């Protein structure tokens, strides 16, 4: 169905990056008309500036140098009901580092009722020179080798002790 | 002896009166052979012509002193009368009484009465009789008056010892007569007519051998007294638990947040009448009659944005589905026990309260639905077995000649009969190739094949008719059947669709060589043979129930039709006419009554429909169960006695087999002859070391722990795995570690055991296969082949890791051993059932090939009428004119034989059968729009299939399974086959508990006050007073209801407090006169623990309700009140014995439950892997899917009972658009498409239901054996 996953917080300079914003309706069978607005605040600044707005299968970009010609819509396509409101940045630049808010406005159409609802989702993205490995992969791998080496020492050791004992029995025979 | 015969004269009466006078002045059981309504003994010989149907003396000496006489008819049946004049007017010697007695004992009299009753029963089936039937009813009344006039003046009326009113069955006739006359003279049709239905019950007193069956049924009922008491007690306890847990939960609804004109929920709720207006304020799913249920917890249903959950309005299902009061809770618990539509209630309760309450349904099902039904079944089986034992115990105590003879020589058993068997098999296989999208050439070849098969069969029949004499042809029943089939085939050739399917009956000819099919034929023959009376009684009961229901609710279904149908037309199931009433009765007997309950209570009131439906269920199920056990045991033991050898006459198939054995072997030997004419001490210690390591207990514990961890790691891989990156990475590395560990285990086992020993073990083979699949997957992942199609399909096989736990635990091992031992006997019956279901499937394909297509309006799913768009072409024009139109066909149908098999499986389980039934009865033709009940009488096909392919098929299966398990038990010395050795020791220790002799009595104490208290408590008066106090407490708990005022709450709280104080006082008094001997009795320990639990629970509940906000935990800890009423089983010995039998059955049930849980875990992992992204429709929705391990287990527990498996299977069957979307994009995941795989889903569900059936049957048998052992010892 629909799963709300968090966007990755790490971006590598000079490559591409996708900023996830997924907002799933509480009930899937309902119908709605959704449009999104993205706001970005750079480091060293305390004001949030709108950068894009997507509505009715057409993307509108604000006139900002940091995002002109390097943002495309990766998100729901073919529908006015959008549950993935994500964007992709084609060449990452240091200016892109900062905190981005996705505001989703959904009108839910019901019998005799329309409810207009809003969700704001916040992502912090840091541009970095080179990709950095997760602590969990680094910690897990070291633990898998330590468990595999520890088990092998217990089997080799137990066998050496048992063989010494069995050898005595044959001599005793 | 035979000469003891003389006419009854006045002198004999004078002598009898003189003997009576002598006996009075002075101031033994009659021969059962000479009892009334019995055959005259053969020792008396024939009857001289002049005394038949004449009054004679009493052959029974007992009555020789009293004034009685016997009359004999031409059938040597004796009848006992009284010599006292009838109403003091008619003497025995009077000619009028002579004529009355002549009429009374005669075959024509009984024939006339039977014909009258049958004709009246036929006339009872007309719901709107014409104006000409009044005279016929008057004639029936006159005939009944005539017959009741003969008897009344032949035996008198309540004046004699052998008079009219003493017969209990004569009271029915008198009531019929008086009711008819009184209602005629006084003049609702509903009641008076429904009362005239009693004339149908007179069939019992006129058809011979039916009174004995009715008496046997009453006797079988009488032995069920304790079981019904335990059933009512358990149902009431579970109803109280459900009332506590789910009080008012089914009233939660999604109420909108924004209300205009300053409107409130209270003000809204009193101005709402129609569902169209209710839909404007509450959230309804499309096409739903009830509002959507919600809950306040995180595991319950979720309201849409803009709606909030609130408890306001009525309950679902016309307000009949609730736990609001004790009555509705009891009805719901009875519904759960009978498993009628219980999945809907289960789903509603989970949505309204949360998924964590599946424990309540698991416990309730496993106890109320399984064990109580087992007890009823076992007790009725004991009753029938005892009746059979008593019955068998008391019973024992020219040129033409030349040529026609040449033809007889042509008839040779080894070849001709084998050829005919081959031809029958080939004809069945040929006729099984029909399908709907079938070209004209295929039709032509099928037609010519059927024609040639019919021709050769007719040639065989003619050749046999001219070989032996036509009189010689007709004694053999098989020959008569073959000739009848040939004439039917010829009649069809000269000319319906049903007649073409009468050729499939030739398959039963294989029973001469197939022993197991002959068992099924024997069961079917006994159904109308030795047990014909029971079947006739069942048919009479069904007819009476159908006509009674039609009379009671026929007009109500029509006047109040708009209450149960928006269109204001009669629904699919109703009682307006006889046929639909009979269909309702049959459906109830199948086990579906609540949905018709709702409509009946809506149209005609709760009380009448409830009473009628409960009576129908009780009587019908009792009769059906008695018939089932009768057939089962008769064909089990009485039919099979090895009287004759295996085919005493050399079977033609056996002769052919012997001829083949000679010929093939001789030819091969001659060919061989022609071919010959033409032409390490240290290594041994290592093996010793690895053996010591492998067999140690620490190795076993470590490997079991690793298996458990590896199996549990699979449950985490759900659709939310992308929110748990760390857990996902840990799982990948852990899987690598497990692969390494199991490689090491495999190497150690290879070294210790050797290749021969390791590969001669089945468990070792299974472990080797699993580890090989894991190693292949790991090496493919390492070598970069991680996205290949075959590799991705191989990766789903990690759901078979839990299979490694079978060899590690003894309970699953022994259960698996029993199952594998049973499999060979299961296979043959499975083949017989496949042949039978194939015959039915071919018939269904012939009847309904391609007729289930319809033109629907897609946006609302409503079939278009037949006045417009009656054809496929018109539907095509409508689609290309209007967008929301589709000419679709049912997913499960009778298009071919495989789809017919799936349809028959759905019908036999009674899950999804209604849609197929509606499509069949609406079917018209190929490329024709269906019309409402156009082929109305196609329901007979499904009824006949249900009877033959469920009742008799299950009978045969269980009969062979009993033999298989009895042989398994006998082979190993009679020990239980589902229990381990330690379990056997604990079972023996438990057995010693239930047979303890009376223990040493507790001595009195020396103190005077303590002695008085001692003689007080040990009195039985104390025990009975405590029992009635517990009953009053139970009633007080029953009084509670949803919406009660605060005053009632306070009153009930104070009453419960008083009861708690009284029980505490009882415990304190017991603690003084018993001293430390109080704890020497287990029941007293239980009483102490329940008193403590009650006090602590009520304190904690008060504390939480006063100084905390947690209703859920409040109810959970207030459930401790149930402990007090559980003490009622102490006073009742029978239910205590049944509970002891359950405790005995617990270990084997634990082992089988472990096996079932492992199978469920494997299937849950497979469902998570496969059907996680299937479209959410039919039985799949937001809360019941295969997205999560919890959801998968919720779904699988539901279908372990077969409940709602069709609704889960249906969404998976979508494979192509517009059914599904192959390129559907799911946010948060890379899986594309919501389509399902029909083959995988079908195999999944069919295999799971088959395995569940086998496991449930195993549990049934284990419980029944434990029940028989307890009662008969
Ligand atoms: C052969 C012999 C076999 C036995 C045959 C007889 C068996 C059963 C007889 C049962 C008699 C039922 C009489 C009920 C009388 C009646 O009219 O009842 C009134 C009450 C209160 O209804 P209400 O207006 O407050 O409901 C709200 C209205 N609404 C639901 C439309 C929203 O109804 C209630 O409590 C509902 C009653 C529920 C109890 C049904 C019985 C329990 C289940 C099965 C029996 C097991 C055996
Ligand atoms: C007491 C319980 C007894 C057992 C009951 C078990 C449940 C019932 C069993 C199965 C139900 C489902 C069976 C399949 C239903 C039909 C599905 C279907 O559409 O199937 C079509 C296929 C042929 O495909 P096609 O003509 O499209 O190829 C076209 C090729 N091109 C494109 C090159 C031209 O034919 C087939 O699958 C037909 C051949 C396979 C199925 C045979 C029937 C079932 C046999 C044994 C069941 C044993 C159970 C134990
Ligand atoms: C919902 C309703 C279900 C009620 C379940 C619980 C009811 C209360 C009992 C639990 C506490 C028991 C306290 C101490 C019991 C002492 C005792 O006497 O234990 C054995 C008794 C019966 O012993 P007996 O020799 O009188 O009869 C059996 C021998 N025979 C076959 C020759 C007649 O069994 C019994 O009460 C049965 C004890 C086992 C109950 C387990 C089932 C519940 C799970
Ligand atoms: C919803 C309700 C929520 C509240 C429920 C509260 C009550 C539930 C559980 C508390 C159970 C407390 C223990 C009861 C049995 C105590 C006992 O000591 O039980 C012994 C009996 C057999 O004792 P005996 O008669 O041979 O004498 C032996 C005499 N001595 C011991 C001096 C040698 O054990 C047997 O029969 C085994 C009977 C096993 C019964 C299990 C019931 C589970 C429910
Ligand atoms: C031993 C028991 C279990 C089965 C004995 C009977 C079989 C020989 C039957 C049962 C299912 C039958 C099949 C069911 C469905 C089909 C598909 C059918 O073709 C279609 O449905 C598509 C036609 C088209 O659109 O052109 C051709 C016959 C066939 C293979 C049937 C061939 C004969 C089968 C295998
Ligand atoms: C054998 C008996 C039948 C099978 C029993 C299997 C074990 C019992 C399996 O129970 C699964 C349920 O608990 C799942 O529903 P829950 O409400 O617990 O899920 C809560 C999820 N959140 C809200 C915490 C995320
Ligand atoms: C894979 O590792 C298996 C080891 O743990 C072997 O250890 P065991 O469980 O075999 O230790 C007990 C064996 N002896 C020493 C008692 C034989
Ligand atoms: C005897 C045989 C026993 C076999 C046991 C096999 C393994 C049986 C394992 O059973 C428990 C798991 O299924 C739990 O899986 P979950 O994914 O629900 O657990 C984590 C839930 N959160 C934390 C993500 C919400
Ligand atoms: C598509 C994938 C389909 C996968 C199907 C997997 C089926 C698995 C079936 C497992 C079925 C169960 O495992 C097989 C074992 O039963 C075989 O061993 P036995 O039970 O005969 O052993 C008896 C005990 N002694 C004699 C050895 C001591
Ligand atoms: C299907 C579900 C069935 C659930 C049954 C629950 C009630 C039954 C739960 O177990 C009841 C115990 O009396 C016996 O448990 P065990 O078989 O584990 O122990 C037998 C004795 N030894 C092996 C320890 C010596
Ligand atoms: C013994 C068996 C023990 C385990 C029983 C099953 C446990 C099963 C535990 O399941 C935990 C979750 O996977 C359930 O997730 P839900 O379907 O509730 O959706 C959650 C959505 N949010 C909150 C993440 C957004
Ligand atoms: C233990 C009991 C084992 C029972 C297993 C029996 C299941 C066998 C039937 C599986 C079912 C047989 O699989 C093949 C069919 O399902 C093909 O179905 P369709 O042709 O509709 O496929 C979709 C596209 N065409
Ligand atoms: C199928 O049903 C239609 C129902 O009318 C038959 O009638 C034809 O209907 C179409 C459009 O409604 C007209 O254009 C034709 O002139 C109608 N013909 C007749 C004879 O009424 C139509 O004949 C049927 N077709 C088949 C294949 O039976
Ligand atoms: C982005 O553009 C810069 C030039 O400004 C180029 O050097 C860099 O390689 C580009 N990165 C990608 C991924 O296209
Ligand atoms: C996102 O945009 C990139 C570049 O335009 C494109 O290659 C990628 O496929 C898009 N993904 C989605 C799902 O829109
Ligand atoms: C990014 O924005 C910063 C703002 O200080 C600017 O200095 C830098 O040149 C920009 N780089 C590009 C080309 O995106
Ligand atoms: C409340 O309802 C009354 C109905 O007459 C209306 O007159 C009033 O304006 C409402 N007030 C509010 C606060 O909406
Ligand atoms: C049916 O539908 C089309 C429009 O989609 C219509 O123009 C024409 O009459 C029909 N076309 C075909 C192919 O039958």
């Amino acid at each position: 169905g629909c799963v709300e996953v968090d966007s990755e917080t790490e971006a590598v300079y000079g490559m591409t990056f996708k900023i996830l914003c997924i907002s799933c309706k509480r009930r899937s069978e309902t119908n709605a008309e959704t449009f999104t607005e993205w706001t970005f605040r750079q480091k060293g600044t305390e004001e949030f500036v709108k950068i894009l707005r997507y509505e009715n299968e057409v993307l509108q970009l604000e006139e900002d140098e940091r995002f002109e010609g390097r943002v495309v819509w990766n998100g729901s396509r073919g529908t006015k009901d959008l549950q993935d409101l994500s964007i992709f940045i084609t060449n990452v630049t240091y200016n892109h580092s900062g905190d981005y808010e996705c505001h989703v406005y959904r009108l839910l159409f019901f019998e005799n009722y329309e409810h207009n609802t809003s969700v704001v989702k916040k992502i912090h993205i840091e541009v970095v020179d080179k990709a950095n490995r997760d602590m969990a992969s680094i910690v897990s791998e070291i633990m898998m080798y330590v468990l595999i080496v520890v088990l092998t020492i217990w089997l080799v050791a137990e066998m050496i002790y048992c063989y010494k004992k069995i050898a005595a029995a044959t001599e005793t025979a | 002896g035979p000469q003891s015969f003389v006419h009854f004269t006045k002198q004999s009466l004078a002598l009898i009166e003189q003997r009576i006078a002598e006996r009075k002045s002075k101031e033994p059981k009659p021969s059962s052979d000479l009892e009334a309504g019995k055959q005259l003994p053969f020792i008396y010989g024939d009857i001289p012509p002049g005394m038949v149907s004449e009054p004679l003396e009493d052959l029974d000496p007992y009555y020789a002193d009293k004034k009685t006489f016997i009359v004999l008819n031409k059938g040597k049946t004796i009848f006992r009368f009284n010599a006292t004049p009838a109403l003091y007017m008619l003497s025995p010697f009077s000619p009028l009484r002579r004529i009355s007695i002549k009429i009374l004992v005669h075959s024509l009299f009984s024939m006339l009465i039977m014909c009258t009753i049958l004709t009246n029963c036929i006339f009872m089936t007309m719901n709107n009789p014409p104006d000409w039937t009044k005279n016929v009813e008057y004639t029936f009344t006159g005939i009944y008056t005539f017959e009741s006039l003969v008897k009344i003046l032949a035996r008198g009326f309540c004046v004699g010892e052998f008079t009219f009113l003493r017969d209990p069955w004569n009271w029915l006739d008198f009531v019929v007569i008086v009711f008819a006359y009184l209602t005629e003279f006084v003049n609702n049709v509903s009641a008076l007519r429904t009362f005239r239905v009693l004339r149908a019950l007179k069939t019992i007193s006129v058809i011979p051998g039916l009174k004995t069956i009715v008496g046997a049924l009453i006797q079988s009922v009488k032995k069920l007294s304790d079981v019904m008491i335990l059933t009512v007690f358990c149902l009431s306890v579970f109803a109280l638990i459900g009332l506590q847990l789910f009080m008012g939960n089914l009233k939660h609804k999604c109420f909108r947040n924004s209300l205009e004109n300053n409107e409130t929920l209270e003000s809204i709720m009193n101005t709402l009448e129609s569902e169209e207006d209710f839909r404007k304020y509450f959230y309804y799913l499309e096409g739903s009659k009830d509002a959507l249920l919600c809950g306040f917890s995180t595991d319950s249903g979720q309201c849409p944005e803009g709606y909030t959950c609130v408890k306001i309005g009525r309950n679902p299902d016309y307000g009949y589905t609730s736990f609001d009061t004790f009555s509705w809770a009891f009805l719901a618990l009875f519904r759960l026990m009978t498993q009628d539509y219980w999945e809907n209630l289960y789903q509603q309760t989970l949505r309204a309260a949360g998924k964590t309450y599946m424990i309540f349904f698991v416990v309730v099902i496993f106890l109320g639905s399984f064990y109580l039904i087992n007890l009823i079944l076992a007790v009725v089986a004991m009753a029938y077995e005892e009746q059979n034992q008593a019955n068998i115990e008391e019973a024992k105590q020219p040129y033409w000649i030349k040529f026609k003879k040449c033809i007889y020589f042509i008839v040779m058993d080894p070849f001709v009969d084998l050829a005919i068997t081959i031809c029958i098999v080939l004809n069945t296989l040929f006729m099984a190739m029909e399908h709907h999208p079938m070209t004209e050439e295929f039709k032509n070849v099928l037609a010519i094949g059927n024609l040639v098969f019919t021709g050769i069969f007719a040639a065989e029949m003619v050749l046999k008719l001219i070989a032996m004499d036509p009189y010689e042809y007709f004694q053999v029943g098989w020959n008569i059947f073959d000739s009848l089939i040939v004439t039917l085939s010829l009649v069809e050739l000269f000319l319906l669709s049903v007649l073409r399917s009468f050729r499939l009956l030739r398959v039963f000819k294989l029973a001469k060589s197939w022993p197991t099919l002959n068992m099924l034929i024997k069961i079917i023959g006994n159904s109308v043979g030795a047990l014909g009376n029971l079947t006739l009684v069942l048919a009479i009961i069904v007819f009476i129930f159908a006509v009674v229901g039609m009379q009671l609710f026929g007009k109500s279904y029509k006047e109040c039709v708009c209450k149960i149908n928006d269109d204001c037309t009669l629904p699919r199931w109703h009682m307006n006419d006889f046929f639909h009433s009979f269909l309702i009765v049959f459906r109830v007997l199948c086990g579906e009554w609540i949905e018709t309950m709702w409509d009946c209570m809506e149209v005609a009131g709760q009380a009448m429909c409830l009473i009628v439906y409960m009576m129908v269920m009780v009587i019908g199920n009792l009769v059906v169960l008695n018939l089932f056990l009768a057939l089962l045991l008769s064909s089990f033991s009485s039919d099979n006695l090895t009287a004759i050898e295996e085919d005493p006459d050399a079977n033609n198939l056996q002769i052919a087999v012997t001829r083949i054995k000679k010929g093939i072997n001789y030819v091969k030997q001659t060919l061989r002859e022609f071919i010959l004419k033409a032409f390490g001490k240290i290594w041994w210690n290592i093996r010793k070391t690895c053996y010591k390591i492998v067999e140690h207990s620490w190795f076993e514990s470590f490997i079991v722990l690793m298996i458990l961890l590896s199996s549990g790691a699979l449950a985490f891989e759900d659709i939310y795995i992308e929110r748990k990156k760390t857990i996902k990475i840990i799982l990948e590395y852990a899987d690598k570690i497990f692969t390494y560990i199991f490689i090491l285990e495999m190497l150690l086992k290879w070294i210790a055991y050797g290749y021969k020993t390791y590969f001669t073990n089945a468990w070792c083979w299974l472990d080797f296969l699993i580890v090989d699949v894991s190693l292949v997957t790991l090496v493919a992942n390492t070598l970069g082949y991680s996205d290949l199609g075959p590799i991705k399909s191989l990766r789903t096989l990690r759901a078979l890791r839990p299979l490694r736990a079978l060899s590690r635990f003894e309970g699953m091992r022994v259960v698996v051993n029993a199952l594998i031992g049973a499999i060979p006997s299961i296979m043959n019956v499975l083949l017989v059932c496949l042949i039978f279901w194939l015959i039915f499937s071919i018939m269904g394909v012939n009847l309904f090939a391609g007729k289930f297509y319809e033109c629907i309006n897609t946006t609302d799913g409503s079939r278009f009428p037949a006045s417009q768009v009656p054809n496929r072409s018109e539907c095509f024009a409508l689609m290309n004119v209007s967008q929301n139109v589709r000419w679709k066909n049912l997913k499960v149908n009778f298009d071919n034989v495989g789809l017919g098999y799936l349809s028959l499986l759905q019908v036999a389980t009674f899950k999804g059968w209604t849609i197929i039934m509606y499509a069949a009865v609406d079917s018209v033709n190929v490329d024709k729009q269906p019309k409402y009940e156009y082929s109305l009488y196609m329901y007979i096909y499904f009824v006949v299939f249900i009877i033959f392919g469920s009742f008799f098929t299950l009978n045969l299966f269980i009969g062979v399974i009993i033999d298989n398990f009895n042989q398994q038990k006998k082979k190993l010395g009679g020990q239980d086959i589902f229990m381990t050795e330690e379990q056997k020791k604990y079972y023996n220790a438990m057995k010693k508990l239930g047979s303890k002799k009376p223990q040493k009595p507790i001595p009195r104490p020396g103190n005077k006050i303590q002695g008085c208290i001692f003689d007080l408590v040990t009195n039985q008066a104390f025990d009975i007073s405590i029992m009635v106090l517990i009953c009053l407490n139970m009633v007080t708990m029953m009084v509670e209801k949803e919406g009660q005022s605060q005053h009632m709450t306070e009153v009930l709280y104070w009453i419960n407090v008083v009861f708690i104080i009284l029980f505490t006082g009882e415990c304190v008094l017991k603690l003084i006169s018993l001293r430390h001997y109080y704890f020497t009795v287990g029941w007293n320990i239980f009483d102490f623990v329940v008193v403590i639990i009650s006090i602590v629970g009520m304190f904690l509940a008060d504390l939480i309700e006063t100084y905390f906000v947690s209703p859920t935990l409040f109810r959970v800890i207030r459930l401790a009140r149930i402990g007090r009423i559980l003490r009622l089983v102490k006073g009742a010995k029978g239910i205590r014995t049944l509970l002891f039998a359950l405790m005995m059955s617990l270990p084997a049930l634990f082992n089988i439950g472990l096996l079932l849980f492992l199978v469920m875990f494997i299937y849950a992992i497979f469902g998570m892997s496969n059907f996680a992204y299937v479209k959410k429709e039919d039985g799949i929705n937001d809360m019941f899917n295969f997205e999560t391990f919890g959801n998968s287990m919720i779904c699988l527990f539901q279908i372990t009972t077969s409940a709602g498996w069709d609704g889960l299977l249906a969404p998976i069957l979508n494979s192509k658009p517009p059914d599904c979307d192959p390129k559907k994009v799911h946010p948060g995941s890379s899986v594309e498409g919501d389509c399902g795989n029909p083959s995988v889903g079908i195999f999944y569900f069919v295999s799971y239901i088959i395995i569940s059936f086998l496991v449930v049957v195993n549990m049934y048998i284990a419980v029944i054996l434990e029940n028989f052992s307890v009662a008969t010892e």
